[PDB]
RNA sequence: AUAUAUGCAUAAAGACCAGGCU
């Protein structure tokens, strides 16, 4: 479901050159902060109090 | 077609998508007696353009 | 061998200079005309050799 | 003694790089 299972070029490419399928997508990146943010008001504690 | 008999075996027979390809036997066709030749080797040169 | 393999003659002390059909003249763009890489490796050769005997002196 | 020359009717780029062809 990621890249296309069919195409492929032929000879020293063969397998090393793909093709992304139809509902594939690339990720552009997103900032942490809020997911720690969110984290740590959900009850996550550090790793300084590890017991 | 030639005499207008029946044909003893019937026939697949439909229609069908077909693409031309841009592989032509007119720009594939050379041929060459004598002509330009390397400066180095004295050779002839490579390449169909080129004679 | 005596007459054709001596061993001195491996260290060079003359170098050979083969004519221009071995490196012929090239022309990067119609009337300049350019040279190849031997014929540029020589001349950096030559100028190193009269640069040692120009600081010998 | 001739006379100036004031003129030129083919030269062959090659080496690398990338993408394809069976």
């Amino acid at each position: 479901g990621l890249v296309c299972p069919a195409e492929t070029p032929e000879g020293q490419a063969c397998g090393l050159v793909k093709n992304l399928s139809l509902l594939s997508g690339i990720s552009i990146g997103s900032p942490s902060e809020p997911i720690i943010n969110f984290l740590e008001e959900w009850g996550m504690e550090p790793l300084e109090d590890y017991d | 077609g030639h005499t207008g008999k029946k044909l003893m075996a019937q026939v697949f027979f439909g229609p069908t998508y077909y693409q031309r390809l841009r592989h032509m036997v007119d720009d594939k066709i050379h041929a060459r007696a004598r002509g330009p030749v390397q400066v180095l080797t004295r050779q002839p040169v490579e390449g169909r353009s080129r004679d | 061998n005596e007459d054709y393999a001596r061993p001195e003659w491996m260290i060079i002390t003359v170098l050979p200079v083969p004519p221009p059909q071995v490196r012929p003249s090239i022309a990067m763009d119609e009337t300049t005309q350019g040279q190849d890489d031997l014929t540029h490796k020589l001349s950096d050769i030559l100028k190193a050799n009269i640069n040692v005997q120009k600081l010998e002196m």
